[PDB]
């Protein structure tokens, strides 16, 4: 164990301490001083005689005469037990499941690049989400980054959670059975606070419904240098999960809006020449990097569904942040103040909101072939509704033709009732069936994106 | 409409191009620090 | 009297659910303090074996 | 139900295997004052020794130091000083002045193959 | 501790020297003014001094020895009543050396060693105690303050002083390690204090008004937040929180201030009813004023004292009502020091420790059960400044997910007389939804329905609005007019507070409720008379419109029988014609 | 070099009427087209090509999204050229690029059709430049003059702004090439928005 004194300087997060010939990149060492205290501090830069480190405590009860360094591990990075499946964690993750460690079966940098053009295949598979109106209008993949757009003060995060643990991965319906498909998910947040880490405990720990999952989140309080890597873990476990060992799974990330605060701050002393927002590109390439994760590759169906989750500030992609993810990712899904003051559960916009590939694993009695057009016929019949519901302190159910005061009808009861459930956790067969029955409201004679023929299936 | 367009848009660019500075600013700074403080690894 | 008859379900429903769901509790928790235990056992003969090795990497 | 047994073995593990650990440590406390010990003294002394390209002295406590006779002729020609549980060294200035604990020893070998140690009590 | 003396004249962050083995953030003795500095860089026997104090005597080889330690509060007796500086130097002793003016290097002693009050023993020696462990009682009003083992300072008992007046810094019990518990301590301000576990809201604190305490109801424990802009309310929309509050203790503390709105503050005090209490509120508040001609460091201590006492009171299961004077201030105080000290900020002159800077210490406590086994709710009441007033600030960024409540205020609005009539969007307390049980009992099972029946309008409202400026009520459905007025109401009489309209001084959870039903009676009528067919102006020049328009003009006694009238007067102004 | 790069006026055929009825191409130009998300694009490079009027197609991603930009491997032979028979992959060139690739992967990316079409080109080989996100291309040269002293002083666009345009479009035309034949190098900027 190296040791190494000649703190000579110490500046903020920052320290030198001599040497630095015999280091390897992207290094850790125990600084440990009289008190032997640990602080723990990434040796970056590395220069030749002296280092760069990146500590994160307080240098408090530390002595520049003591000083040294046992050589805890350069690239040090995570082992990996797939079967330490009962594990919580809280950024990087030492057991916040309080259980004992890991077997390192295999040990994984972080890093170790995405997969190969070669491997990646286009969509071809849904999956049921437990949600009705987010497998309908936008339809759940396997291999699908979806983006939700997530807003201010909101129950975002409720949605979440409580949509992973309705979750099931299924695709029975296509022909296929569910026997073969291991369900992997895997849980992260981040920048929590006391109420809602609690929400967690209750979910997971409702029954065992950790039975399938673990947890990953750096707090705010938590240093937002340990954020960083927080994602880099399960994402980087994710693969020894399904795609070394399939598995059907859910990327569930939390407002990486985070990230990304997080990363300026070492940066803005870093001297790190800016960029756009004074944030230097590269956001550009780390997001891109995570996300190639998608795809289904060969010999492999345990393929991982996506769910990139953040918010936007000011609601706009404006921010680069959602642009960025908006110019690589596979749709959009956002939620309204509005919404959920109307109490919609979920409260997902309309047009604003959408799957970009969802063809390929629906229809053909997977969902029926007719989910196609249920999920125009209902698009443009509930949004031409709309248009009376705007309509009306000028020009009521009066000045009204029958057909669009239905419309106006259409609408209410299509906001109210369908994409309204609250909790129920429906089933996808369960889900159109509601589809039917609303539109049959309006007449087939104002029904028509979709045939006749199949709306008299259910009508 | 187009009128309350081009404010914007004169926002916009106004605000972006002060930005120059901010960094050139502090860039020349940088330049001074490192230059007379990084020759740490000669000694 | 078809909402009564239901209420009268509801019940049995709620109680006889609480029930088997407590009692499952029991029967896994009770087993689990015991499966616990019985890892314990299989280490407990062949665990002097485990530190005499681990004794022997750390020494020279 | 599953999940409550599946925690209480694991849980249940990791108390036998922090106990071997234990008693290897407690092992390596009882180490500095056996009879056999002089002998070890200058193994790990000589394992530091590697260690420095500098040298300077090799400092280890009493019931270490003074029963190495190996390396008090050798390295620095001394037994200077006290810090045990490792033997450390010094050598060429400051900065360099590396050691190797014999718990650190412990803590290599625990802290990796908490894994096939585990394997060797089950299975 | 480490002896130095001016080493390089150069700055009020000058370098010292003989200063190796240091530790960084180290309080010491510097200088001869009474001089302090901060271990703020390292440089081995060199040092960046943290100049707290001013100078205009900076030369060469003055003091600079450190301590080795690093900041501390002295908790225990004589907190409550009594200015502290930032300095958590009582102000009056200084005053008193000083004169009207103030004046440094007067160290004045913070708790009084040199006075007698009164203790008890209640343990036995032969035996041990631990950490926040009761020992005695020194009193102080009915806010009666018993001393406890200070943790990290915990051990075996070998005596229990009899009960008598006592110094504070008189031991009181003696230890069987030699120690003694004394009556106070002085303890770092950065050390954040364990406890037994982390407790949560789910009560709902009350700051006794009405938009943050039901329309956005206040949490025990809570987190909140606003920016109030420059000469643009916030301040004096801050003080009456204190004198409604169910706080076990206030903790009046301003950073940066204007001397004389605490002359409006601090000698306010006194003449302040406690009504848990009678006397002075600063029954129950300690005053820790702190302003922006006394230094930048103080404007940082100022914040990190009342921390400390909210540890040391939340142990002892105090209910903390903490209300922070904006930290913007405090940022550049921050700030001001990046330029010194020649370094590469964040944006536009930001720091970059931000999140350092911000975000463990804001989620430090919020009724959290302790060691004390007694619930602190640490309820802390975040105020901004917006100086740029930009709705994009850094600083709300990071304020994200970390309040539990924030609210933003509007100026002409402001001006006229719902001073704070804002944007309840440009607000949210999503820590709201876990008082549901507590109010559905408490108050009422619809208490927490009617707070939803009105947002239903006032968001949907916003519907009616853009029409509105796209013509107007200018023939438009009968449902117009209906809306639009109904909300005048809701901000007047039911939002519209003073404690100047003293009538409405005070307003409870059940005079909110009458009120929710007062007007939700007039709206009902008015809607089965306009869809009788009934045009709306009738409706409009109803008295009982008026006699709902004394609703803050009803004071919450007055109101039962008050209401109940006028829930006739509805039918009697309406059915009728 | 390619000698002389004399006029290009004779139009390129696509075998898709109206588009080339209504604007032309040329034989060695550039041109445009936006087209974003919606209204599969990607339509037009398939058939458009399947015809064509260039007897050898070059493509490359540069910001294109994973499976997609595998897709287009996919659609090779699905593409018959009838003129071959089979495969349209049989004059085919195919360079590539996500776009979580190596930096100056996707500098390059570019730069490798342009100047292995020139060498075709100079054989008498009419090539068939495309584009993919030409407008995203552009992103990556940002991140690269990022990194450096010089800045997007222009307005968070990099400096050389007209410099890797320039080249881009300047080489083309009806070239009577060292060889003394021609290479139809026409170009399309889908920009695509
Ligand atoms: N509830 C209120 N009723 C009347 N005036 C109020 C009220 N709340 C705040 N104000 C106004 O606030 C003004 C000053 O702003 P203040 O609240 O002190 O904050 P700031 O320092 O941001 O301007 C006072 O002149 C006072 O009229």
């Amino acid at each position: 164990k190296k040791e190494y004194t000649g703190i000579t300087y110490i500046s903020g997060p920052l320290l030198f301490v001599e040497n630095a010939k015999d280091l390897a990149y992207g290094a850790i060492v125990d600084i440990k001083d009289g008190t032997g205290r640990v602080r723990g501090g990434q040796v970056i830069e590395v220069s030749e005689e002296y280092a760069v480190i990146q500590v994160f405590e307080e240098t408090t009860g530390l002595d520049l005469a003591t000083t040294s360094v046992s050589l805890v591990e350069d690239v040090a990075r995570l082992g990996v037990s797939k079967e330490m499946l009962g594990r919580r964690f809280n950024g990087i993750g030492k057991p916040i499941d309080g259980l004992p460690p890991i077997t390192p079966e295999k040990r994984l940098p972080i890093t170790g690049l995405p997969l190969n053009p070669v491997a990646r295949r286009k969509p071809e598979q849904f999956i049921q989400t437990g949600i009705s109106t987010i497998d309908v209008m936008n339809t759940l993949v396997r291999g699908q980054k979806l983006p939700i757009f997530s807003g201010s003060g909101l129950p975002a995060n409720e949605i979440a959670a409580q949509i992973a643990r309705q979750a099931t991965v299924r695709p029975d319906l296509s022909g296929e059975g569910e026997k073969e498909e291991p369900f992997a998910v895997v849980f992260a947040a981040m920048g929590i606070t006391q109420r809602e880490l609690s929400y967690f405990i209750q979910e997971f720990e409702r029954t065992g419904a950790l039975s399938r999952s673990v947890l990953f989140l750096n707090k705010a309080d938590d240093p937002t240098i340990e954020r960083i890597l927080t994602p880099r873990m399960a994402l980087t476990v994710a693969e020894y999960l399904a795609f070394e060992h399939d598995y059907h799974v859910l990327v569930i990330l939390t407002d990486m809006t985070n990230y990304c605060e997080a990363l300026r701050e070492i940066g803005a002393a870093r001297e790190e020449i800016p960029g756009r927002r004074g944030y230097p590109g590269y956001m550009y390439t780390d997001l891109a990097t995570i996300y190639e994760r998608a795809g289904v590759v060969e010999g492999k169906k345990g393929s991982v569904t996506q769910i990139p989750i953040l918010s936007m500030p000011d609601d706009d992609r404006t921010h680069p942040i959602p642009d960025l993810t908006g110019y690589i990712t596979e749709g959009q899904i956002q939620l309204s103040r509005e919404l959920h003051r109307k109490g919609i559960y979920p409260p997902i916009d309309p047009l604003p909101s959408l799957s970009r590939l969802m063809n390929n694993g629906v229809g053909k009695g997977k969902t029926r072939e007719d989910h196609k057009q249920v999920s125009d016929q209902l698009y443009s019949a509930y949004a031409n509704g709309v248009d009376i519901r705007k309509l009306v302190a000028i020009i009521g159910e009066d000045a009204l033709t029958e057909n669009d005061r239905r419309y106006l009808q259409f609408a209410d009861a299509f906001e109210r009732f369908f994409i309204n459930q609250g909790q129920q956790n429906r089933s996808i067969e369960e889900s159109l069936q509601i589809a039917w029955a609303l539109l049959s409201m309006l007449p087939q004679g104002e029904l028509k994106r979709i045939s006749k023929d199949h709306i008299g299936k259910y009508y | 409409i187009p009128g309350i367009r081009a404010q914007i848009r004169f926002i916009q660019q106004v605000l972006e191009q002060r930005e120059r500075e901010d960094t050139f600013r502090l860039k020349r700074i940088k330049g001074k620090i490192e230059a007379r403080e990084a020759e740490e690894e000669g000694g | 009297e078809a909402e009564a008859k239901a209420k009268a379900l509801e019940a049995q429903y709620r109680e006889r659910e609480r029930a088997e769901t407590e009692a499952l509790l029991a029967r896994y928790r009770e087993r689990a303090e015991a499966e616990a235990k019985a890892v314990r056992e299989k280490a407990m003969a062949r665990l002097d074996e485990a530190v005499a090795l681990v004794l022997k990497e750390v020494l020279p | 139900g599953e999940l409550l047994v599946a925690t209480a073995r694991t849980q249940a593990r990791g108390e036998v295997l922090e106990e071997v650990r234990r008693r290897v440590r407690e092992a390596l406390e009882a180490l500095p004052q056996k009879p056999e010990w002089p002998e070890v003294v200058r193994k790990l002394a000589l394992e530091a020794l590697e260690a420095l390209p500098g040298a300077k002295a090799l400092v280890a406590n009493p019931e270490d130091l003074p029963h190495l006779e190996a390396m008090a002729r050798e390295r620095g020609v001394e037994l200077q000083a006290e810090p045990r549980l490792g033997v450390r060294a010094v050598g060429a200035e400051g900065k360099t002045q590396v050691e190797n604990s014999l718990l650190a020893r412990m803590d290599r070998a625990w802290d990796a193959m908490s894994s096939k140690v585990a394997q060797a009590l089950w299975g | 501790m480490i002896q130095g003396v001016i080493q390089k004249i150069a700055g009020p962050a000058v370098i010292a020297k003989g200063m190796l083995g240091a530790r960084m953030y180290d309080i010491c003795k510097v200088g001869e003014e009474g001089l302090v500095g901060e271990i703020i860089r390292l440089d081995g026997d060199t040092a960046f001094v943290q100049v707290y104090e001013d100078t205009s005597g900076l030369k060469v080889g003055e003091p600079v020895v450190s301590t080795g330690l690093p900041l501390a509060v002295e908790l225990g007796p004589g907190m409550l009543n009594g200015i502290y500086d930032g300095i958590q130097r009582p102000l009056e002793r200084i005053r008193e050396k000083t004169g009207i003016y103030i004046t440094r290097g007067v160290v004045v002693h913070a708790l009084d060693r040199e006075k007698k009050w009164a203790w008890t023993p209640m343990v036995k020696p032969g035996d041990e105690v631990r950490g926040g462990m009761v020992l005695g009682t020194v009193p102080e009003f009915g806010f009666t303050h018993k001393i406890l083992v200070p943790p990290d300072v915990r051990g075996r008992v070998k005596e229990v002083k009899p009960a008598g007046e006592y110094t504070v810094e008189e031991p009181v019990v003696v230890l069987e390690d030699g120690t003694e518990l004394k009556m106070y301590h002085t303890w770092p301000v950065r050390r954040a204090r364990p406890v037994q576990r982390k407790l949560d809201p789910n009560t709902p604190f009350l700051t006794g008004m009405r938009i943050l305490d039901v329309l956005f109801p206040v949490a025990m424990g809570g987190t909140a937040a606003i920016p109030g802009p420059f000469g643009s309310g916030k301040t004096v929309t801050q003080q009456s929180l204190a004198k409604w509050s169910n706080a076990d203790v206030v903790v009046y503390v301003g950073c940066g201030e204007r001397g004389n709105e605490m002359t409006d503050v601090l000698v306010e005090f006194p003449e302040l009813t406690d009504p848990k209490t009678g006397g002075p509120l600063m029954h129950r508040t300690v005053l820790i004023a702190n302003t922006s001609n006394m230094p930048v460091a103080a404007r940082e201590a100022s914040i990190y004292v009342g921390v400390t006492i909210a540890e040391y009171f939340r142990d002892q299961g105090f209910s903390v009502a903490l209300m922070a004077d904006s930290t913007s201030r405090w940022a550049e105080a921050l700030r001001e020091i990046s330029s010194r000290l020649e370094e590469m900020p964040a944006e536009e002159g930001y720091p970059p420790y931000l999140a350092a800077r911000l975000a463990a210490f804001y989620e430090r406590a919020g009724k959290v059960i302790t060691l004390g086994g007694e619930e602190g709710a640490v309820t802390i009441v975040g105020a901004v400044s917006p100086p740029g007033g930009d709705m994009s600030e850094p600083v709300t960024q990071s304020t994200l997910r970390i309040v539990g409540a924030f609210w933003r205020l509007d100026a002409s609005l402001a001006f006229r007389r719902h001073f704070p009539a804002i944007n309840w969007n440009g607000s949210y307390s999503l820590f709201t939804s876990a008082l549901d049980p507590w109010y559905r009992e408490n108050v009422a099972e619809d208490y927490p329905e009617l707070r939803d029946a009105i947002s239903e309008l006032l968001q949907r409202e916003a519907g009616l609005q853009e029409i509105v400026q796209l013509v107007g009520p200018d023939a438009l459905q009968d449902a117009e007019r209906l809306v639009i007025e109904v909300g005048r109401i809701i901000r007047e009489d039911f939002l519209q507070q003073n404690a100047y309209h003293e009538v409405d001084a005070y307003c409870s959870m059940k005079k909110a409720y009458g009120i929710m039903k007062m007007i939700l009676a007039f709206y009902k009528e008015a809607e089965a008379a306009i869809k009788r067919g009934v045009s709306i102006d009738e409706i409009l020049q109803l008295p009982v419109l008026e006699r709902i328009g004394r609703a803050r003009y009803v004071s919450e006694e007055e109101f039962p029988a008050y209401f109940e009238e006028a829930m006739k007067e509805i039918q009697g102004a309406f059915k009728a014609l």
